[PDB]
């Protein structure tokens, strides 16, 4: 209902720029103070800029002043953050957050957009099928999966049979290699008896490199 | 200008209370009654739980309370439940800006020790045709969050080309990790078997793969 | 970890037969006593049949005695339920559930398999795109979705951009029409500003009819 | 075999206690101390919360307790939280079979008024070419779970071809329903506008579509 929907994150070279957006709905956007809050990997929340319901009047964390500009228009109900002269320490999830009465606090939150500032470049994954054994499947249960190799940045999305498969799916946290590329694996555990009749496809999604792979996992 | 210091971490047992301090200055936590607390689970947005020092948000149980003495605000959580395990951030207006506290990681203990499930995959045919080979050792459902991985080739240990992640809490505050052994297609072909050997609290579990 | 993975449900005519299965893992299957429990739509839980850790020794609800047979094999860690001469009142979700020490209770549960006993045949859905209006796109936010018309039985699965899209997604519960067919709609609310660069595909899955439809949703 | 009788429903306010009774025979609830309680949310499998009359399962807070007195078992839930809203079933061994109780739907009240968000779609191009036309009125995030739907064509009501679901509860015990108007492609084209007019607690919200 009361929602904030953000866009605009990305991989960026140091010195680059990026504009985040946040489209509101289900509430009176015009009457709320709006913030951007970021969170570096493994770090805490950091408030970054605020703009009053009325527009124009704006506050900035010192971390970002002369570089970021918060704006709005209350007719499109949309909040912006122009980020110029990005540095590596600007790498964070950014959140849209609003607060009707000032001083109250904020409890509408966008879902977050990832900004990566690196001297980069994006690498899309190689996807490899992790085939069920003909040794384990003497018993009731079969483990099958997908190996998602050598991508940057974070994150990759993995789902199965286009989202239809849900039960018994564990996608593990990525490993950061020496190379500075990530790899992860998704595994589904399934009744071995299903292996002749049932199709298992892993749908691997990495936005930064515009990569969408579907890979059929078959017994070998 | 302005910090807002919290303890890094506090732990409690189920059913207990924990309190979390938040020390600012006369210019923030002491400089208004506009202290909020946030709760945030991994990978989700922070949830506002206390606002105006003492007021709970909709649907926040009574077992969350907030108070204040001078420049220190406090969050108390009583009857600690598994779901309270999370990070907590205070927040205050600060006149010409807003500030989050430094954050406290709250751990809720007991929870049964669990032995990991290990799943070992050998390199796929598609990979080996690409002239690479990766053995994938997936370790899940374990408690506490420390494991030790040893790799083997036939009899013997292999310490070259291993990348192992740090354990991370899965949904259920049970831990998962992975280990990756990168080989060449010919070193994979040149043994009878490879092993992933996982130790957790002195108990070793082994899984073994081989060419065909 | 400790899981029970079931298969085999379905749409069946009255008088028909079906075999359910339940492949276990994560625990010593052979030392646990195993039950089937079912639940009819809107209604309560009901225990059906039990088998003791060894096999051979079995109990049946009187509702199903002479018609169902619970069996097991502890070598393949699998639990079965043969259901013969099915009638409409047997229409339910079926769960396998296990219990290591007897009289303790059941604390391993499968995810359930739906059994439909009807004289009506399966009908696959027609999927229609529900295009973002070119009106409230003056404002920040747009509603788009998919109309999933005229299927039986229950249920249909809907995901978006093969499961990568999860935020802003609300799939509504189905309407039962006069005809006895179901229809439902899935809606995604998205930033208007995304409606040019971003592709929104709804992935409709209806098992009973083996139907998987991808429908691209575009401006109109 | 016989039944284990529970109240059909009980409601409480946040922070209160409710007790759910379960009355069997000397052959079950009085025929052993093998009484369990199960909690079940919509669309999920039952979770075992109490076994052996009085023992909590792992991870179940002490806010949940069981008891027994002759042929009646009781589950008490104290400090009632939104999340406790669910169906609860007792269970007993009964010698040569097992039996679930009849089930109690526990509602947790409080929870604010929410007015519905209404989204109305007109027939799509693919549908019209198919010689059918469906207007879809989706109603969400309302509380309480009752609404009235009226349809319009130009001014003037329409009543033929309407199908509306009962309100059901979305993730968050906030409610959603749906309403469908089936038209022929040539009645869709005969008016300049169709409306979905949704009432909830005296207040009507309206949406409007048109052939355009």
């Amino acid at each position: 209902e009361v929602q904030l929907l953000e866009s605009g994150g990305g991989l960026v070279q140091p010195g680059g720029s990026l504009r985040l957006s946040c489209a509101a709905s289900g509430f009176t956007f015009s009457t709320y103070q709006m913030s951007w809050v970021r969170q570096a990997p493994g770090k805490g929340l950091e408030w970054v800029s605020g703009i009053v319901s009325s527009g124009g009047s704006t506050a900035y964390a010192d971390s970002v002043k002369g570089r970021f500009t918060i704006s709005r228009d209350n007719s499109k109900n949309t909040l912006y953050l122009q980020m110029n002269s990005l540095r590596a320490e600007d790498t964070a999830v950014y959140y849209c957050a609003g607060e009707l009465l000032p001083y109250y606090g904020m409890d509408v939150w966008g879902q977050g957009t990832t900004v990566t500032v690196s001297s980069a470049s994006t690498k899309g994954p190689s996807v490899f099928p992790l085939a069920p054994s003909s040794k384990s499947t003497s018993g009731g249960t079969a483990a099958l999966g997908c190996l998602v190799k050598d991508y940057f940045p974070e994150p990759v999305t993995v789902s199965w049979n286009s989202g239809a498969l849900t039960s018994g799916v564990h996608t593990f946290p990525a490993v950061l290699q020496s190379s500075g590329l990530y790899s992860l694996s998704s595994v589904v555990t399934v009744p071995s008896s299903s292996l002749g009749t049932q199709t298992y496809i892993c749908n691997v999604n990495h936005k930064p490199s515009n990569t969408k792979v579907d890979k059929k996992v078959e017994p070998k | 200008q302005s910090e807002l210091t919290q303890p890094r971490s506090v732990s409690g047992s189920p059913g207990q209370s924990v309190t979390i301090s938040c020390t600012g200055t006369s210019r923030d936590v002491g400089g208004y009654n506009y202290v909020s607390w946030y709760q945030q689970h991994p990978g989700k947005a922070p949830k506002l739980i206390i606002h105006d020092v003492i007021e709970r948000s909709s649907g926040v149980p009574d077992r969350f309370s907030g108070s204040k003495s001078g420049n220190t605000a406090s969050l108390t959580i009583s009857g600690l439940q598994a779901e309270d395990e999370a990070d907590y951030y205070c927040w205050s207006f600060a006149g010409s800006y807003y500030v989050f506290g430094t954050g406290t990681d709250v751990t809720v203990l007991g929870q049964p020790k669990a032995n990991p499930t290990v799943t070992l995959f050998p390199p796929s045919s598609e990979e080996l045709q690409a002239n690479k080979a990766t053995l994938v050792c997936l370790i899940s459902d374990f408690y506490p969050g420390a494991v030790t991985v040893a790799w083997k080739a036939d009899g013997s240990p292999v310490k070259a080309g291993v990348e192992t992640t740090k354990p991370s809490k899965q949904s259920n505050n049970k831990y998962a990790a992975s280990s990756y052994l990168s080989l060449t297609p010919e070193q994979w072909k040149s043994h009878r078997s490879y092993s992933c050997q996982v130790t957790h609290e002195g108990n070793t579990v082994e899984k073994t793969v081989a060419p065909t």
